[PDB]
């Protein structure tokens, strides 16, 4: 009787957590479609742009952080950039001196963006992109991103899509791991 | 010209978050400040005692400092800055599991050996002009996920990056995004 009561409590907890996990698994599917769906369309526009605006460059920097290649760096060669029709000066690390030229030259850029390893914690990248997330509203906003160019909005969405997918994946593993441990204990209890 | 002050930036960041507590947050988002954060101040950072993920990406930081005084840091994100040298990380070496530092100016991996618990290293688009750094990097017994896409050495490689990368380090499980593959291992053996 004690085992049965424990199993029933475990089952109720498992069902609520499973519903949360199921929502997270659709959220992750939507996030994966968001970046995978953009394909090389956004990349072709970025290549076509050639010399993008500072707001567009910031969106590229977020994508560059995931790439982890030749990232610019604690503000060297960084200056305040005017945004839209507002004379506002905001402090930033600034765009990469030569990282973009090397990335643009490679024909595997579509191959790089198109395939991303699943279940990637990216703790080092998220800390690097943590400052960008707080200021995201100012320059990573979809309305602001769309205004500079159609392609820039897609690249920012592509960077944003991957971050959302990573958060969903972490929740799916951890909260899912607690649900899974409860389920395993329940299964052992059920065999008993 | 000292355009960005961490305390100033921190004050804005704290205000934007609107969290009562300066150091309660597990993910501190200091990325993309306008104007950029230049050089981080260790003393100001030290208050971030709960932080597991420090986001300092998309700024203009030139160096690494104030590793000590950090107690829970697991993910250090410094991508798209102006960093040249891996250093001043002893203060977080006991806990740091991921270093995200793509789009910087790192050509030498000297000093990476201190991050004994590192599992993930993202460093796309850095400098890196020799597989010499990888030998130093190997001492990382827990390193499973590595990103080198965009590096100068890869360009001079003149061979598929995914394969050679797998061959270079036995420990890595994922290289430039890709999962370990039986076929990939066979290809590496052939190489």
């Amino acid at each position: 009787k004690q085992c049965e009561i424990q199993a029933e409590q475990i089952s109720k907890e498992k069902e609520e957590a499973e519903r949360e996990l199921e929502a997270a698994l659709p959220a992750l599917r939507r996030a994966q479609e968001a970046v995978d769906s953009i394909e090389s369309k956004d990349i072709v526009e970025l290549k076509a742009n050639k010399k993008p605006l500072d707001i567009i460059k910031y969106i590229m920097d977020a994508v560059l952080v995931f790439f982890k290649a030749r990232l610019i760096p604690i503000q060297i060669e960084e200056r305040v950039f005017n945004k839209k029709e507002g004379k506002a000066v905001l402090f930033l690390k600034e765009s990469y001196d030569e990282s973009g030229i090397q990335t643009l030259g490679d024909m595997n850029f579509m191959k790089k963006l198109k395939e991303f390893e699943k279940d990637s914690i990216n703790e080092e990248t998220i800390e690097l992109l943590e400052p960008y997330l707080n200021q995201s509203e100012d320059w990573f906003n979809d309305t602001f991103a769309t205004k500079a160019s159609k392609a820039a909005a897609g690249i920012l969405k592509w960077a944003f899509a991957i971050y959302e997918y990573h958060q969903k994946s972490k929740i799916v593993k951890p909260k899912r791991i607690q649900v899974a441990i409860a389920e395993g204990r329940q299964a052992i209890a059920l065999k008993e | 010209s000292k355009g960005t002050t961490c305390q100033k930036a921190i004050v804005n960041w704290e205000a934007a978050n609107p969290g009562k507590n300066p150091s309660e947050a597990e993910e501190i988002k200091l990325i993309f400040q306008i104007p950029p954060i230049e050089k981080m101040d260790g003393p100001v950072l030290n208050t971030l005692t709960k932080c597991k993920k420090l986001s300092l990406s998309s700024n203009s930081i030139d160096k690494m400092i104030s590793l000590n005084m950090l107690r829970n840091l697991e993910i250090l994100s410094l991508s798209r800055n102006v960093i040249k040298k891996i250093s001043g990380l002893e203060d977080i070496g006991g806990t740091l599991r991921q270093l995200w530092l793509s789009y910087n100016f790192i050509e030498k991996l000297d000093g990476l050996n201190n991050c004994s618990v590192l599992q993930t290293l993202y460093i796309g688009n850095n400098r890196i002009k020799n597989w010499e750094e990888l030998d130093k990097l190997k001492d990382l017994p827990e390193l499973e996920n590595v990103l080198f896409y965009g590096n100068p050495i890869y360009e001079q490689v003149k061979e598929d990056p995914k394969l050679i990368v797998l061959k270079k380090l036995p420990t890595l499980k994922n290289v430039d995004g890709y999962i370990i593959d039986d076929s990939v291992l066979e290809k590496v053996k052939q190489i």
